[PDB]
């Protein structure tokens, strides 16, 4: 009844989003050749939020994969998993960006975003009433975070009264991938404050330190990452597919967790993680998610939640629990760390609960942050923009190709003054 | 999809997905 | 390397290729679509036109 | 064929003759590589040892 | 009830041997004449065991003759059902017209009437032709002319191969365009158009064939032709006659031209792909994207359209999207017939050959439609044959063979009718 | 069925008929013994066209060797093949001619006429349906051009319906073997425009450049320029020979090239035509035949026509292609150089395939191109006869034989007006 | 996604030759041209079972040219793409820019092209020559031009070897340098120093050849492309194209002159030796023991790096490793460029030679920096020149070949305004 139409975009969206078909796909009990093989008929009963049947029971997904060279695509369909996408939906350019957000909402988005626009439409009046958009991208890239920007602020612009999901990667410096990772991010940061209704910031440092510590892996390779995130955003539309004692639809959770249209940058955790050495020697309840949830060293962002106050938070429970622990656990943990919290808003954490755990697992948990302390991230990034463009860096592969010295001036203005009003609200 | 018009359609399910018309289609001296 | 090397003859009309060669082929490799289905179930023999004469004689 | 034609030269393929002697060559070459690897032993037998090139 | 097929040409005979492969494949009858009461529209049942089809081959060439008669259906095709001449007309109107015509016209309807004596419940005729060439256009004029003075009364459904703007395989072929329209205006009853570079446009963009040949051609049209002869074949919820394309869709007797599309063209992965439903194949058949002849209907206006379905149908989808076609704005109607549509539904789900592209669908849509882009086809080969003529380039060839100037002004003329007419019914 | 009788005159005709009954032979798969060793029955339902049956397979060919010294003819058997050409076919006289056009169309011709006659009618009421004749002289020669010249009149004469195609060498400065070749020359070609119905020129300094250039051979002897010549031959003869999707036969090619009936001399081309070392290096499609066929260094005649303009232009292919691809290809080379293609015609391309390849290759093709480039050729040869006339040198052993000056006058006004009405229409 | 690969001089062929040899011998490649799609941007497949490679080897004297038209890659070009002149350029710029230049560059950009049309998705050019000599410097500089007034938006590799300061086998080599570098600088995208005496110590002390030919540093440069290569033609964890050396190495216009660097370089006893690992692999990547350019990095700052790894390396001990590297102080970075750092990770490890002197590694690096050492060596050249200069020695030479000292004169300050570029930046 609802629909979640989903866009990858970029290297990093489409590994990400191919594991997240392959989570979502292996929930709901279909194998990767296309036909139903599930068992209880509870998962027939929402697959029209993500699946569309073709003829005879072949159920593809309502995915729209985006990019400009075709090694992602056959590092996609080279898995297992990748021949139930649309051949038809692999829309794709043949010259690259190459970490170039010109090159990605300027030149090649001027010749693929029509067509990217005319298979989104397909897709989108395919079904009647649409919840929302979820679109995995990086912010570093330039593929990804140019094109899907671009592709974001035209579907704003077409279908302003839906929701929308963005799955997004911001670098760090010590986890730092490319050079030009400030020249991208901040530009896309400003395009995403005025189109995006709310983000899910993700890092690579914080799921390797997870590694780490908490789960004890030897070897985390990116699909490993791309695993914990998947099973993140699964978490987060579980409340749609499956029926539960407390729903929370996806603008539930939007106007419990936004209390002003700007501040709409959330960090985001997920229980319970546990190494196979240490998974017999631990209990399953709602105490041992909740000291779990709250831990910092859980959040997958690299903003340490000690180092501000929450503005705030949201829990999604998964499996047959009992409600009165779960809100006494969220009072508990609420009077406890009074002063982590917001003063001016009472009762800073909505919860809900569905009655389908992930397969396999008894009771999990999903933490969505609405927190202050993601302004350390930005000034992070924005003292590297100031850093570079004091002295004019990089500045001409992006001013010869069309982008001029006042976007640059206009996104450090527009980050400022996000820094400045997270400060303000602290 | 279509060059120079725009279909409108509703995609149709198996039985058991929960549907604009599954009670309907559940109901089949 | 010279005389080893065996020249073409390369004779397939493209009738011959497209209509026996092709064809076959694809329905070795798929027995299952392919079969021929016999009778249909939706067919407009009408027995009326048989009717108007017919019957054969027992004498 | 003993000869090449006036085409083969340009074509640079080589005529019988030139292609039969340069495999006779290696072939030969062959035969001594297995002598050789035999002699090493034998004289290893006794003590002493071929020279080795450098 | 039966139908017979004349082929003429070299184009004529290769979509015959494309379409006679599909009935043999439809009713399920193999290359050597035998099934291992639906096929006797197409079949007759001789003796014990056999079945010998109502069609006639004709060419001047042997060449492409004894290619069927050596290929795999040589015990199929019947030896008297192949006419071949001993020499070509060769890009030539009035040599196909006047000299060779006369020798081979009076053998093929002398062979054509016992055709029709060994039917009883004769339909009417279906001709396939080339006008680019000579065989098709000059005896294909001769003998049409011919069938109109014997029968007359029956229906004559023509499907014609004109010549696209751009892609050309002759120079000669404005003339023996030009001449064929003389007689296909007052012999056939209804003529469809064939080009052939919205047919390259359609296997490049949906089939994705990226080297297509005229087998491939000739395998989807002989698809289209089977979509409108399955209502007399097969049995379906709301069948549609050859008498129909006569009424619903020739509100005029000099106006008959249609245009003909067809959906879903759809390879072996797309179709795993696509969800095929009714609505959205409705709207496919009427992009100019899937039109088999290359013109515009955005800058025409139509007229009438005809839609047959075949499979799995039911009356009320169909019924709901031609109204939102109707509702719809950026095609429009001329205001003269408000209910400008008629459908049929056979319900025989279309059969997929082996070694063709496209895959089994589970229904299809062949729509037949008329417009006045037709008209500015004609006008566009109209000035590029007045260019020719200016030069009296080529025109030795013709009257050395017999002819005159009288019929290439009479002839050019009549097209500047027909654009008269296209434009003033238009309005 | 249809019927070629071929025709070989003079020294020049022998030996080219020789090395052209030598590849069609081949390709018919029959031994030089006259028996079929072939394997597919593709070939042998068309050796009607060529060849006769005698007694147990048999196949001798329907040719007429025609000169006036036996040394040709000695030439000619001398070599494979020359045991299956029929006894009685084998005219030839006793004097010889030796470049002088009197002798070869006044006296030799008035005794060797007659028994040639004989002989082409015999062997032309032995087919049923012939399609027409096929000749291949010389011009430069006398017991070539003059005598075939007049043979040419003579079957016109008889046989106005049949189709006659041309084969004719015509003389360059540069590569210049006799001293008359103007005087016959120009008397040939008088004779050739009124009942040749269309001439495909040859020459030697456009087979010259090619052996250099595209060959690149070392010895180009006149085996070789033979072979090039019969490749010709052979490309032009294969629609009747071998099925295909869109066979042309010879008047199907003359009403699409003659738009004239004085505009019937062509230039012709052959591709593939590249060195053995360089055979790898190219692929078999077809643009790479195209850009060689339309290049103006592959022309078989001594005239550059992007100095002139394409009247008309035809192109036959052999082997298994897709028509898209041919006409789509014809396109672009019209599209492209628009200039070089005269503007009151459209679409002057005519376009055939056959679905045989020669033996040995895999896709080949043959161009025929009615240019105007070629008053350029004539007028160089008119020229020269002017400068020999202005003061009658060499012009007693023809006016001593029968022969007077006003045939050289109408030689000099009928090429005059031919190479203005070529100027006219460019 | 394709690039092609041309070879200019007598250095650049004979490294050409080398990387070639590895090319064949990663993909499974037979000399002769077959196999018993990730090699597409290189070979193109002519034909069945047949490969030829996206190159043009050119040169002017013939000696070493026939000697690969005679060596083991015969089967591999066949003689139509090795261009070959008649006389040598003999270390003379202007003869080698102005003399031979003009007849053979126009059949050297005439093959290029179809070359490039024989192409589809052209990435960009990388090209092979030696500064020090003649033809490499010369018509190099001439054809560098006209193709970038052919394409220009493409992005043109050069790797280029630089005379050592002492060991040296030329004399006029630092007037050829000079007259390269002022049409190097604003003509390629991407200009990559390997210079030989840096080679020469890392064989001598890592390998331990106490005797190397060219062979074996021709086959660890050729080592360094293909690892520069590799995430073109393999698919990786982390791809990295060539279109990411063009934003993430050149902060400036003018600024693109990058040292490489690689390892483990190891021989065949030490890696039983040591314990290979990703941690001491990056930091064998940065000592000057392992650069290809004699140059002290202590001296300099890095602008940007990019570190290429193959084989068997996860991320998260790269990362691990970088920001040990990053917290390290021997090492300095410029205020510039926070994110100093590119990583890029390949699944293929480095293959092996047979009769080379690598063994099979599990895995390897290739670093590719920007620093201000680079700016120290052409002052170093500039001086070397300017003393040559100041006695007009070896001037006459090039006067007679047709140049004047007004070219001298500009390429002189040229380069002076290139020592104040980096000098300024490096603050
Ligand atoms: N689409 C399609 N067109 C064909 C086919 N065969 C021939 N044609 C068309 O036929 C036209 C020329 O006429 P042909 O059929 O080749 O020969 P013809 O019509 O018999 O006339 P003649 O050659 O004089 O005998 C060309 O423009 C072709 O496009 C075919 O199989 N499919
Ligand atoms: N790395 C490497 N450098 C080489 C090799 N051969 C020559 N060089 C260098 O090339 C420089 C001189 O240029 P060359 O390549 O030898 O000759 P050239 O560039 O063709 O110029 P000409 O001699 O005039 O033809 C010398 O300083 C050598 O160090 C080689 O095989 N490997
Ligand atoms: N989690 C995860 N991140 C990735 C993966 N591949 C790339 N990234 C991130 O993407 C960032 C670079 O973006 P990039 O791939 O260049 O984007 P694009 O070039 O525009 O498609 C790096 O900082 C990586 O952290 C992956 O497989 N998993
Ligand atoms: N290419 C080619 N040209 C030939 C051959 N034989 C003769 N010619 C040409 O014919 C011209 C002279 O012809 P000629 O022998 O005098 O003819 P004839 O004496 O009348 O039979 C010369 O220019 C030759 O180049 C041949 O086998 N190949
Ligand atoms: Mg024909
Ligand atoms: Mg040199």
């Amino acid at each position: 009844m609802r629909e979640i139409v989903h866009i990858q975009g970029g290297q990093c969206g489409n590994q990400i989003g191919a594991k997240f078909w392959e989570v979502v796909s292996d929930e709901h009990g279909i194998d990767p050749t296309g036909t139903y093989h599930g068992d209880s008929d509870l998962q027939l009963e929402r697959i029209n939020v993500y699946f569309n049947e073709a003829t005879g029971g072949r159920y593809v997904p309502r995915a729209i994969l985006m990019d400009l060279e075709p090694g992602t695509m056959d590092s996609v369909r080279s898995g297992p998993y990748g021949q139930i996408f649309r051949p038809d939906n692999f829309v794709f350019g043949q010259t690259g960006a190459g970490n170039n957000w010109a090159k990605g909402h300027y030149t090649e988005g001027a010749e693929l975003i029509d067509s990217v626009l005319d298979v989104v439409r397909k897709e989108a009046e395919s079904c009647d009433c649409l919840q929302g958009f979820q679109v995995c991208h990086s912010l570093g890239g330039g593929t990804g975070s140019g094109m899907g920007t671009l592709l974001i602020s035209k579907i704003r612009e077409e279908y302003p009264d839906r929701m929308m999901l963005t799955f997004s990667v911001v670098p760090s410096p010590k986890v730092s991938d490319t050079v030009v990772e400030p020249y991208n991010a901040t530009l896309s940061v400003h395009q995403l404050v005025e189109n995006a209704d709310e983000c899910m910031v993700l890092d690579n440092e914080a799921l390797y330190d997870i590694c780490f510590r908490t789960l004890k892996l030897t070897t985390p390779t990116f699909g490993d990452l791309n695993h914990l995130i998947s099973a993140v955003m699964s978490g987060i539309t579980c409340c749609l597919r499956f029926p539960g004692q407390l729903n929370a639809d996806l603008r539930k959770l939007a106007v419990n967790l936004i209390p002003f249209p700007r501040l709409h940058f959330f960090m985001v955790g997920f229980t319970p993680l546990t190494s196979r050495g240490s998974q017999q020697y631990r209990a399953l309840t709602v105490p041992e998610l909740t000291q779990q949830m709250w831990d910092a060293k859980n959040m997958m962002c690299a903003a340490d939640p000690r180092h501000g106050r929450y503005l705030t938070a949201s829990a999604l429970f998964r499996g047959r629990m009992s409600t009165k622990e779960v809100d006494e656990q969220m009072l508990n943990v609420q009077n406890k760390n009074s002063s982590y919290f917001v003063e001016w808003i009472p009762n800073n954490v909505k919860s809900s609960v569905c009655d389908i755990p992930p397969k396999g697992l008894k009771m999990s948990a999903t933490f969505i942050g609405n927190s202050t302390a993601i302004q350390e991230m930005f000034k992070r990034v924005s003292e590297q923009f100031t850093a570079m463009f004091r002295r004019k860096a990089f500045l001409h592969w992006y001013t010869g190709e069309g982008m001029d010295e006042m976007e640059f001036t206009e996104a450090e203005s527009n980050m400022n003054d996000l820094v400045s009003e997270y400060q303000q609200y602290q | 999809s279509g060059g120079v018009g725009h279909s409108g359609t509703v995609n149709e399910y198996r039985s058991g997905v929960l549907i604009g018309n599954f009670v309907e289609n559940a109901a089949k001296i | 390397t010279e005389a080893s090397w065996a020249p073409v003859h390369n004779l397939t009309t493209t009738n011959k290729e497209f209509y026996e060669i092709k064809p076959e082929a694809a329905r070795a490799a798929d027995p299952d679509t392919f079969r021929a289905s016999g009778p249909s179930p939706f067919a407009k023999t009408g027995f009326c036109a048989k009717s108007v004469k017919g019957e054969a004689s027992d004498e | 064929t003993l000869a090449g034609t006036s085409s083969d030269r340009d074509a640079g393929i080589k005529s019988g003759v030139q292609t039969v002697k340069a495999a006779r060559q290696a072939r030969l070459r062959e035969l001594f590589e297995r002598e050789a690897l035999m002699y090493e032993k034998e004289l290893n037998a006794r003590g002493l040892s071929l020279v080795k090139p450098r | 009830r039966e139908v017979i097929s004349i082929h003429i040409g070299q184009a004529g005979i290769q979509v015959g041997n494309a379409c006679w492969e599909l009935y043999c494949l439809e009713h399920g009858i193999q290359p050597d004449g035998q099934m291992p009461d639906a096929f006797n529209t197409f079949f007759s049942e001789t003796g014990a065991g056999k079945h010998v089809p109502r069609c006639i081959f004709l060419d001047l060439e042997p060449t492409v003759v004894d290619e069927v008669r050596t290929g795999t259906y040589r015990q199929l095709f019947h030896p008297e059902q192949l006419i071949s001449g001993k020499e070509d007309a060769a890009n030539n109107f009035a040599r196909g017209h006047y000299t060779i015509g006369k020798e081979i016209v009076d053998l093929a309807l002398d062979r054509i009437r016992k055709l029709a004596d060994n039917c009883t419940g004769l339909q009417g005729f279906l001709v396939f032709n080339a006008v680019g060439g000579g065989t098709g256009s000059g005896l294909g004029s001769l003998l049409l002319e011919r069938l109109s003075v014997d029968y007359g009364k029956k229906s004559k459904l023509g499907f014609t191969v004109y010549p696209s703007p751009q892609v050309s395989t002759a120079v000669v072929e404005p003339y023996n365009s030009v001449l064929s329209t003389h007689s296909l205006l007052e012999h056939t009853d209804v003529a469809v158009m064939l080009d052939n570079e919205a047919i390259y446009d359609i296997c490049r963009r949906s089939l994705d064939i990226e080297r297509p040949t005229y087998t491939n051609l000739n395998r989807l049209i002989a698809q289209v032709i089977s979509s409108l002869t399955a209502s007399l074949r097969f049995d379906g919820a709301l069948n549609v006659d050859i008498t129909e394309f006569q009424t619903n869709l020739v509100p005029y007797p000099r106006i008959h031209f249609m245009l003909s599309s067809y959906a879903p063209i759809i390879s072996a992965e797309k179709a795993y792909h696509e969800q095929l439903s009714v609505a959205e194949i409705t709207n496919a058949a009427f992009e100019p994207a899937s039109m088999m002849v290359k013109c515009d209907p955005r800058h025409g206006k139509y007229m009438a359209c005809c839609l047959m379905y075949r499979g799995d149908v039911v009356p009320k989808d169909v019924n709901a999207s031609v109204a939102t076609i109707k509702t719809k704005r950026t095609i429009q109607f001329v205001d003269w017939c408000p209910t400008g549509f008629k459908c049929g539904i056979n319900y025989q789900p279309p059969t997929v050959v082996p070694g063709g592209d496209l895959a089994k669908v589970q229904r299809a849509v062949c729509m037949i439609s008329n417009s006045t882009a037709i008209g500015e086809i004609f006008s566009r080969l109209d000035h590029k044959f007045d260019l020719m003529y200016a030069k009296r380039a080529f025109v030795h060839w013709y009257v050395g063979e017999g002819m005159e100037e009288g019929e290439f002004s009479e002839a050019r003329e009549d097209l500047a009718a027909l654009e008269k007419d296209f434009e003033e019914v238009g309005a």
